RNA sequence: UUUAUCAUUGAACUAUAAUUGUUCAUUGAAGUCAUUGAUGCAAACUCCUUGGUCACACACACAUACGGCGCGGAAGGCGUG
RNA sequence: UCUAGAAAGGUAUGUCUAAAGU
């Protein structure tokens, strides 16, 4: 006998099938029930039975339907239907997972990030996915993961290097709980300029005109006056770095180091 | 050979009564032994009796549904056991030389001069040159400690893993003459 | 026969059976290793410049910078040179080592934790994992080190820690900041914390 | 450009070939080895195409302009049952007298390796 | 015999990411396991790029060396040893 | 200032009681005396740190007992003491009154 | 002259696609210096019907043999 | 400008088809994402990389059309030792 | 019938033995 008959007339099945089906807002039950079925089949491959396949499709599509804060199951449900062979249901399990949270969720859009970082092989399409995903869940506490992964992608395609300079500049401006990596990338990189042409990188030439006296096209000895430009742009970003050193520390000493949970966990629980 | 079509013409024409000296009957059963150690340390040469595939694959047919020879049997059964008998002796020797290293001479008047050190709190002082003795006798396995692979006759150690083992257990060598003690230990309880 | 023109050292007959055998010799890859390392900051540290195409200055232009002022240029001696650059290769290296990984500690009780950031039990890279985990046919590798190896298994469920305040947690670290700019901080804070 | 009536495809190391092949696509890259097979290494190869919809431009009747479709391909091999010819485009980025200069350094640099790796050995 | 710079390259790249594009119009992507002499490849956890477009995924597979057209190594290897032109290999055996 | 010297391959049997008497009333009246003991074994780790007023003190003390015989050794009486982006923030406290108290409810 | 590396893909299930257009799954058996292969119980996935109870297929004709089973 | 899966049936239904066409539903195969996409057409703006930014001069030449009569450098052609 | 002397290395591997203080 194979897998999926040898598993019905297991007597474990009825046991955890009639468990789940009695008390369906217990979610140990449901994932005891899935980790059986899972255990039931243990080469996971293409070639498992399909009548298989498809019992634990229902499985999970079930549960994600009565659970449906459940943030790592989707991935798993996604990452599950991804070595099955086909990422055309993986697209669609995240994006109902995202929509079950409505956008919002930081950890969906990460993996889903770094899944389709593999798979959409068409670069403009990959960049509006990741203005979408700035756009709702950026402003996030703990979203430097999403925007160093942003950054990676940015410098690894593109050969132009102002959309680095671009999305870097709004890095630091946003409140996050470790800016100081995103100002280290951007000292390093004022640090590392070469001449006086690509101070228009940061802004425009008009601005550094008149904001900081400095002129671009003055030519004549340019070691002196790149070395005076160097310390002005990194004055003023010294005083950007001490607005949002203010308002991190504000947020973190007040409000963010009391928060332990972050995580859906389960109806049954309670929170402090 | 180099061309893809000459090592495949070389196959195919090694593929295309049944008894005499022409043909092993010894691979013909199967598992020749000089065909098992064709490349490694023991090899023995060549096989003297040619190996052929149409020949086999009708030993394969008759064996399936015709009959048995047992004088080819008896023939692999009297090549097999003296190979077998041959690296029984080798064993010995090897444990043999183990004993010859493990009596040597000055080694011995060294043990016994730290045995004459051996000799209530009388008892204590002895035991502690006595582990003192069983940390020289360990001293000289420290020079050593080998066992014996007692199937190949090889040497082999304890204080080393199981995956180095692992890896010594999977050799040309080894599987071969595995599959000549299992043969053998088939035709001796078949036999009696 | 082969070379290896990494190790510097030939090799009999080439056979399959012998060359991959050498190619995950573990001085072999030391060696290897070495040398992606020495190539990759190799051409890192070589900076070559643009060459020089010095056109004759204006009239006009010349008037107007000779009237402007003339700026003090800084320079340092060798040894504080030489401190200074030991600093920015340490501080570069240590950009690019480093990685926000916040949220993998801060999801670590959630219900399907082990199925996602365990990264040995995951679909995708599951069985990889695994497979590269390497013979360590040395006795001593293993005999090394004497702690747990906490191997958080895929089959864990939400039962196990219901309550996660009163296991002991650990509050989240506070935020870095830059060594250089630690003087900008605000001295007090506002309210009075204790321990 | 010019090149060398006597140069085979030996002495093109380092020039920017732009190899065709039996597509009608073209791989701009930089070559840098080949073999007996006629199978190149070509460096920062553009792999350009002609689509089938702008193909109608270059059927025989200002000029004509095709948008052909650049993809970018770092440090191809090429298999050379595919390739149909190959013709120079650019020169390399040295000269021929610093092609030299740096010839000499090099066999100068990997005679003073094996003399250093010898009197090692044998101390 | 002797292999030559390419397929001794190839052979270099065992371990890393390569990018390769079939004869038939397909282009998979992933692990290079082990190649061979006559270009005859594996691939690990790779993405498979049917001809129109389709994407798939699949966990090993075995391409014939002859259906290659082209295969994309990493960036690195420029800077492989068997690129350099003044080689002194010590002695023989 | 606090000047520590760090003595170091002292023998087991010597306390931080003879580690103050081989240190103070000699060449100072140093402030602390403190060897290192294992932390579960109880047995000196055969290091320890003094803690000297002056600091002309202590190097009056470094250059004679630099190998001094110490209870069977000699105790290798250096000075103890006298680069990353990344630390933690460290603030100041508002010293609690009524208004800076994050417990007042009243 | 160089035998191909199947020696994981051996005893297992393995779907290679014939000649471009067809595709044929099938219990992997033999295999040659040339990449043609023999495999038990030949079921040309297409409603597919079943080619027979062997085959071999000349290797001329496979591009690539993806592998089914867990190999 | 142009595209966005078919079937079995129900209710009606033009109708050679595997009820195709038409609205609504069930069930069933597999099902790259994209529709702010794809294909065609044209312009504007911005930003990179590359070199003798050399020397002499601010000048009245030419039917055999034009002193190719400064120092170099890059690439090719041809001849000699 | 025309005089048979099989190698001697290479790489990979573990273990022993050992050399270091302030
Ligand atoms: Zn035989
Ligand atoms: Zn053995
Ligand atoms: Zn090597």
């Amino acid at each position: 006998m194979d897998k999926y008959t040898a598993l019905i007339h297991d007597e474990n099945f009825s046991t955890l099938t009639l468990n789940v089906s009695r008390y369906p807002k217990s979610l140990a039950y449901w994932e005891k029930l899935l980790n059986y079925i899972v255990k039931a089949s243990a080469p996971i491959c293409k070639s498992t039975e399909p009548q298989l396949l498809k019992l634990i499709r229902c499985t999970y599509s079930s549960m994600l339907n009565e659970f449906p804060y459940l943030e790592n199951y989707y991935i798993d449900f996604a990452l599950l239907e991804y070595k099955l062979g086909n990422v055309s249901m993986s697209h669609k399990i995240f994006q109902r997972g995202l929509q079950a949270f409505n956008q919002r969720s930081l950890l969906l859009w990460t993996s889903y990030l770094k899944f389709c970082n593999n798979v959409i092989s068409h670069q403009k399409q990959l960049f509006k996915k990741y203005e979408t995903a700035e756009e709702y869940v950026g402003l996030h506490f703990f979203s430097g993961e999403f925007w160093d992964l942003y950054l990676e992608q940015i410098s690894s395609r593109c050969t132009s290097s102002k959309k680095y300079w671009n999305v870097l500049r709004k890095i630091l401006e946003i409140p996050l709980h470790s800016f100081s990596k995103f100002y280290a990338l951007w000292l390093q990189r004022i640090d590392d300029i070469m001449d006086l042409k690509q101070l228009s990188q940061l802004t425009s030439k008009d601005e550094l005109l008149k904001k900081l006296k400095i002129d671009i096209n003055y030519s004549g000895r340019k070691g002196p006056y790149l070395q005076d430009a160097k310390k002005k742009l990194k004055k003023i970003t010294k005083e950007m770095y001490m607005v949002v050193q203010y308002q991190v520390l504000e947020i973190y000493s007040i409000f963010e180091s009391k928060i332990y949970i972050n995580y859906y966990t389960s109806p049954e629980t309670l929170v402090s | 050979m180099s061309t893809p079509a000459a090592e495949q013409r070389k196959l195919v024409e090694q593929l295309m009564g049944l008894h005499d000296p022409k043909i092993c009957k010894s691979y013909l059963v199967g598992e020749c032994p000089y065909d098992l150690f064709q490349g490694t340390k023991q090899s023995l040469g060549k096989c003297p009796q040619m190996h052929l595939t149409k020949h086999k694959i009708q030993y394969e047919r008759e064996v399936k549904q015709g009959k048995t020879f047992p004088e080819f049997e008896r023939e692999y059964l009297a090549i097999l056991s003296r190979f077998v008998n041959e690296c029984n002796g080798q064993i010995s020797v090897a444990l043999q030389n183990l004993k010859h290293t493990a009596e040597e001479r000055m080694k011995i008047q060294q043990v016994t001069e730290e045995l004459d050190v051996l000799d209530l709190i009388s008892k204590r002082k002895e035991v502690a040159k006595r582990v003192r003795n069983i940390t020289e006798n360990v001293g000289q396995s420290a020079q050593q400690k080998l066992q014996v692979c007692e199937v190949c006759g090889a040497y082999l150690s304890r204080l080393d893993t199981d995956r180095r083992l692992a890896d010594h257990f999977l050799g040309k060598i080894h599987l071969g003459y595995v599959k000549m003690r299992e043969d053998y230990d088939r035709l001796m309880k078949n036999n009696r | 026969r082969y070379y290896c023109e990494y190790c510097h050292s030939y090799l009999t007959h080439d056979t399959l059976s012998v060359r991959k055998s050498h190619l995950v010799g573990k001085n072999h890859l030391r060696i290897t290793a070495d040398y992606y390392r020495n190539k990759a900051r190799d051409i890192i540290n070589k900076h070559n410049h643009k060459r020089r195409h010095i056109g004759k200055r204006g009239r006009k232009e010349r008037e107007n910078s000779s009237q402007n002022e003339t700026l003090k240029v800084t320079c340092l001696s060798n040894k504080e040179k030489r401190h200074i650059m030991h600093v920015k290769k340490m501080n570069q290296k240590e950009l690019a080592q480093t990685s926000i990984d916040t949220l993998k500690l801060l999801y670590d009780g959630s219900p399907g934790y082990s199925k996602v950031f365990v990264d040995a039990n995951r679909f995708d890279i599951g069985d990889l994992v695994k497979a590269s985990k390497l013979p360590q046919r040395a006795n001593e590798k293993s005999a090394h080190h004497s702690f747990k190896q906490t191997s958080r298994s895929r089959d864990e469920t939400c039962e196990s820690n219901p309550f996660p305040r009163l296991n002991n947690p650990k509050k989240l670290e506070p935020p870095k900041i830059l060594s250089q700019w630690s003087n900008t901080i605000p001295k007090t804070s506002i309210f009075y914390s204790v321990d | 450009i010019q090149v060398a009536h006597s140069s085979r495809l030996a002495n093109l190391i380092d020039y920017k070939l732009r190899v065709l092949t039996q597509d009608g696509r073209v791989y701009i890259g930089q070559l840098m080895a080949f073999d007996k097979h006629m199978n190149l290494v070509l460096n920062e190869c553009i792999e350009e195409r002609v689509p089938k919809t702008q193909l109608d431009k270059l059927r025989p009747r200002t000029t004509l302009n095709i948008k052909v479709e650049k993809r970018v391909l770092g440090l191809t091999i090429l298999r050379g049952e595919q390739i149909l010819s190959t013709v120079v485009e650019d020169k390399p980025l040295l000269s021929k007298k610093e092609r030299l200069v740096r010839d000499k350094k090099e066999k100068k640099q990997a005679q003073k390796q094996t003399k250093l790796r010898k009197e090692k050995e044998k101390k | 015999t002797m292999n030559g710079i390419p397929v001794k390259l190839l052979n270099e790249a065992q371990g890393h990411i390569v990018s390769l594009e079939l004869t038939t119009g397909a282009t998979y992507r992933g692990k290079l396991v082990e190649s061979e002499d006559s270009m005859n490849v594996q691939l690990r956890d790779v993405i498979a790029t049917e001809p129109q477009g389709a994407v798939t995924h699949m966990d090993q597979i075995f391409v014939r060396g002859s259906q290659i057209k082209f295969i994309v190594v990493p960036d690195l290897l420029k800077n492989a040893p068997l690129f350099k032109k003044n080689s002194s290999r010590p002695m023989p055996p | 200032n606090n000047c520590s010297i760090f003595v170091g391959d002292l023998a087991p049997n010597v306390t931080e009681s003879q580690l103050f008497e081989l240190f103070i009333n000699r060449y100072a009246s140093t402030s602390h005396a403190k060897i290192v003991h294992d932390q579960v074994t109880g047995m000196s780790k055969g290091y320890g740190f003094v803690k000297f007023t002056n600091s002309d003190e202590q190097q009056l003390a470094l250059s004679e007992m630099q190998g001094v015989f110490l209870n069977g050794r000699a105790i290798k009486v250096g000075p103890t003491s006298g680069m990353s982006q990344f630390i933690y923030p460290v603030q100041q406290q508002p010293s609690l009154n009524h208004f800076t108290d994050p417990n007042n409810t009243t | 002259v160089s035998t191909p590396e199947l020696k994981k893909y051996m005893d297992k299930k393995i779907l290679l696609n014939i000649n471009g257009s067809r595709k044929v799954a099938g219990i992997l058996r033999g295999y040659d210096i040339f990449l043609n292969v023999v495999l038990d119980d030949a079921m040309e996935i297409n409603n597919n019907h079943q080619l027979g109870l062997q085959t071999v297929i000349r290797g001329n004709s496979i591009i690539s043999l993806e592998a089914l089973d867990a190999i």
